[PDB]
């Protein structure tokens, strides 16, 4: 269902509030952990003295309800960033003082407003809470969609509202957002708590936090419209954005007082339940990409390294690509075999990277398919692979398949092939070196022969992501340059993310590949225009491949071929996040470039503003040959 | 003690004032320990205050007292932590306080409430930034104001106009209000943007001047029709939490800080006398109707202190 809490700045007993709160199906209370009217003096005499307590103890609750059902909030009159000095410092000693009660008491989450745009000394003081004791605990940070004078009654004579556009303006929210969490140095425990009102901004500005680490959405009482039955419920609008945050899996909270006085609050929250039980439902394919969502993975090496048997397993789990090779190879055998010649003509068939016989089974369906005749070579360096199609093929395939336990660039065929087919692309094509390893075995292909795959293009596009740059950059290890993370890419169900710009093909190769001297460096320059204000962390990467003719696969979005949602694209990360103006244009450079040992990436920004050159002589990744 | 009062008075006292007869109206907050909530108490003796058992009648609030107002004689309007604005009746015999209405129409924590002119409306202010109209009699709200961008610090009714009342904002927004204007508020300051202003007061005869207190502990006066910040004075060395004028002809004017100090200054906002009674905030003040000489102060150190001015 939905995971949502209550928002009360009034809490005369602990106890019934909490008891309270639960009855109306709330999963945990958003609260001071000091009195809100509730000031403290720490220099000047004698209102320093003041006699305690200074709030309300410990005991008044379990540990685990603490742990789990208390999110603390700092008292509104703690102003760290005041110009008044005596005010700065007594805001700097309470800040101190309600975080660190908050971490005694240890709760789970922490919310402090941005609710300006200069807050570096609330960021100061913040930062050095986190940085005293290493601590799980989350610090929500409460910032509007609109800024309140933004959002004010055109009620002034003479202040009137400035009705003019605003794109900037309009986005000035975000860059409250962004100054802080950059000032706190991308901390994993700082995330926003996204503030939502009766007017929504431009869906510009809605786009601005797309790669934004969202734990919280607050919905005031405010917002909500009233049914005939005089229910509470939301204008469409406001529908559509709770359902793109719930893709997001964000904790709703509830704020402000009941205006549905007839109903009580189990109204706004089964209002939240219906919408999330009744959304635009997903795909099996969102159900593929289960709990994968932002989940960094290495990329497979299958030539460099052996796959295991649940890699292979997992591979073979989507039948449609294998009936997509199926179709390319059939209609391969009737454009080269003629129907008068079926019985007379025998096309050499040779699976190059033949794993566990998916793409040699798909053969033979498309040969007694197409009513013609085909001999197999299973070829797989493999030799736990091997394994089991020497045993698939003792028991079923029989001598019709010659299992060939080899590197197809070693091996010496006792015959030339009319038709070779693989399966070496990674989800940026040419990433498991698929060309390297075919023009290897080209020189056993008929001078009339055919590669499916024939052909493979990789694209990429320039993405935004806080998020998935705070993962990268969590991934330090010892004993390796502290800045390698960057330097490498990773295969990622691309989740919490922007897509500044449209894709653009990066590199292709075509098997057979009939230059007189070969050369798999690449060199590419490739311009991406931005039409709105953001920040790239990297670029997203997919791959479109032609089996034969008409018959593709892709992961690229546009054209995203079906059932093969379970591949996922790969993340080529940037070091320093580059800050881009609408209008602006992305320019990235990338190089394919090899040794006889190794094949790698290199890759660099040179607008709007320069990079480093990212893996240089594959420093921090290498894809073995 | 009497019946329907607490044995214990909570310890933050928010708001002193006193009726035409002298009778004196407590507000309290209870702002630590377990129970976060409040209470109202009458005193027809002052000289008992704070002390319970020697009250004329006293009532438990749900939750704490922000600001609090005399409705007429029998009348107590109140700020609710709660967000609620809750109108309180005094008893025939006045030995009980009763509930009269409480509306929860704020979004936040009330701050602050004025009753207007006519007795009949008030304005409420709060954290929720929005400022409201309030029909007493049908219990409702006429109107709400969000022309602040911030927690709105300050309302004050004007004397004589009940179309007129003054707010102030931590978005450093002085507004002077007239509900007949189609838009209703009007910025009012000094030519440089100053300390944000904290508290205000009408001049009781002079229906087009005020007074305002900043977080600096500044304290301002200011004629609407000069518009020019006329005369300020440094009076505290912390917030001015509050301002309130004398019944005399010629008004004096009480101070109180943060700084835990009170101030009774001239027109010429020159300082006569200076209390350091309390030993905590001082929260509130009201001058004796019988004795013009007599201002009773209260603080969030429980004292209830009386003082004779020169
Ligand atoms: C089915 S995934 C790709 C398969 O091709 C195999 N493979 C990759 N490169 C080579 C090569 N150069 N020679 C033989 N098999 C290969 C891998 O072991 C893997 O099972």
């Amino acid at each position: 269902r939905v995971s949502s809490g209550r928002d009360l700045n009034c809490v005369p007993e602990i106890a019934d509030t909490l008891g309270a709160v639960a009855k109306q199906g709330f999963d945990f209370l958003c609260m001071p952990v000091f009195h809100p009217r509730f000031k403290r003096e720490f220099i000047q005499e004698p209102a320093k003295n003041r006699p305690g307590p200074q709030t309300r103890s410990d005991l008044l609750l379990s540990g685990r309800d603490w742990n789990t059902l208390i999110v603390g909030k700092l008292s509104p009159w703690i102003r760290p960033d005041s110009k008044v000095e005596k005010i700065r410092r007594n805001s700097e000693a309470a800040m101190l003082q309600e975080l660190n009660f908050g971490a005694y008491l240890g709760l789970p989450a922490f919310l402090l407003p941005l609710n300006q745009e200069d807050n570096t000394n609330l960021a100061r003081v913040l930062t050095n809470h986190i940085h005293t004791g290493h601590h799980s605990s989350m610090f929500w940070m409460r910032v509007p969609l609109v800024a309140p004078e933004d959002l004010r009654d055109d009620i002034i004579e003479n202040a009137p509202t400035t009705h003019t556009e605003e794109y900037s303006g309009e986005e000035k929210t975000w860059m409250w957002w962004h100054n802080f969490r950059t000032l706190c140095d991308y901390s994993k425990r700082i995330a926003v708590a996204l503030e939502i009102g009766a007017d929504l901004p431009s869906n510009h500005v809605i786009d601005r936090w797309l790669g934004e680490p969202i734990k919280a959405a607050i919905l005031p009482t405010s917002i909500f419209l009233t049914n005939k039955k005089g229910f509470p419920v939301l204008s469409k609008m406001h529908q559509r954005l709770i359902f793109r945050l719930l893709k997001l899996e964000v904790q709703f909270i509830i704020t402000g007082t009941n205006h549905h006085s007839e109903k009580e609050f189990c109204s706004y929250l089964q209002y939240l339940e219906y919408l999330s039980q009744n959304r635009p439902p997903p795909n099996a394919y969102e159900l593929f990409a289960k709990g994968y969502e932002d989940y960094l993975q290495s990329p497979l090496q299958p030539l460099m390294d052996n796959l295991e048997s649940q890699t292979y397993e997992v591979f073979e789990k989507d039948p449609i690509k294998y009936s997509q090779y199926q179709q390319a190879i059939y209609k391969c055998l009737l454009d080269r075999v003629p129907e008068e010649e079926k019985d007379t003509n025998v096309q050499v068939l040779m699976v190059l990277g033949a794993g566990r016989g998916p793409l040699v089974n798909a053969s033979l369906r498309a040969a007694k398919q197409a009513d013609r005749r085909i001999k197999l070579y299973a070829v797989e360096k493999n030799p736990n692979a091997v394994v089991t199609l020497e045993n698939w093929q003792f028991e079923e395939w029989g001598s019709q398949v010659t299992v060939v336990s080899s590197d197809m660039r070693e091996w010496v065929a006792p015959e030339k092939a009319d038709i070779i087919v693989s399966e070496l692309l990674g989800s940026f094509a040419d990433n498991e070196l698929s060309p390297e390893c075919l023009d290897g075995a080209q020189h056993f292909l008929k001078d009339d022969g055919v590669s499916i795959p024939g052909e493979y293009t990789s694209f990429l596009a320039p993405i935004s992501s806080s998020k998935l740059y705070n993962e990268v950059r969590a991934c330090r290890e010892k004993d390796r340059d502290p800045e390698a993370q960057f330097e490498m890419p990773y295969v990622v169900r691309l989740h919490n993310f922007h897509q500044l710009s449209a894709p653009q093909p990066c590199f292709t190769f075509s098997h057979p590949n009939r230059d007189p001297m070969i050369d798999n460096n690449r060199y590419c320059t490739l311009e991406f225009p931005v039409e709105v204000n953001t920040v790239l962390h990297g670029f997203a990467g997919y791959f479109e491949t032609v089996l034969y003719q008409d018959i593709t696969l892709s992961i690229r979005p546009e054209t995203h071929s079906p059932g093969m949602f379970s591949w996922f694209p790969i993340l080529f990360p940037i070091k320093q996040p580059i800050t881009v103006r609408e209008g602006q244009t992305i320019c990235v450079r990338f190089w394919r470039c090899s040794n006889s040992k190794k094949v790698w990436y290199e890759w660099a920004v040179t607008a709007p503003v320069c990079s480093a050159i990212h893996n240089p002589t594959g420093r921090s990744y290498t894809i073995g040959l | 003690l009497p019946p329907n009062a607490p044995a214990c008075m909570e310890r933050q006292l928010e708001a002193a004032r006193y009726r035409s007869d002298g009778a004196l109206l407590l507000g309290a907050s209870s702002l630590s320990g377990r129970c976060w909530a409040g209470s109202l108490w009458l005193f027809k003796d002052p000289c008992a205050a704070p002390n319970e058992g020697f009250c004329s009648a006293g009532v438990q609030t749900e939750a704490g007292v922000a600001d609090l107002t005399w409705v007429g004689e029998r009348g107590i309007l109140v700020a609710s932590d709660s967000g609620a604005v809750e109108l309180w009746e005094l008893d025939e015999n006045e030995t009980l306080i009763v509930s009269k209405f409480c509306k929860y129409e704020h979004d936040d924590i009330v701050s602050t409430v004025s009753v207007l002119s006519s007795g009949t409306q008030a304005v409420s202010g709060s954290k929720d930034i929005c400022i409201k109209v309030w029909d007493l009699a049908q219990q409702v709200v006429l109107s709400s104001y969000r022309a602040h961008a911030a927690q709105v610090t300050c309302v004050a009714a004007s004397p004589h106009k009940d179309s007129v009342f003054l707010s102030c904002s931590e978005d450093n927004r002085i507004l002077l209000w007239d509900t007949r204007c189609p838009k209703p508020a009007s910025q009012i300051g000094c030519s440089a943007p100053g300390y944000l202003p904290t508290s205000l007061a009408w001049h009781p005869q002079q229906s087009e001047v005020f007074v305002f207190g900043d977080e600096n502990g500044t304290v301002s006066l200011v004629d609407t029709k000069s518009t020019s910040c006329v005369l300020s004075s440094a009076v505290h060395s912390q917030c001015v939490t509050g301002l309130v004028f004398s019944p005399h002809s010629v008004p004096f004017l009480a101070s109180l800080s943060e700084d835990c100090s009170l101030a009774v200054l001239d027109s010429s906002l020159s300082e006569l006398f200076r209390s350091q009674a309390h030993r905590d905030f001082v929260r509130d003040a009201t001058w004796s109707p019988l004795n013009h000489s007599l201002l009773t102060t209260v603080g969030w150190d429980h004292q209830v202190v009386h003082h004779v001015v020169p």
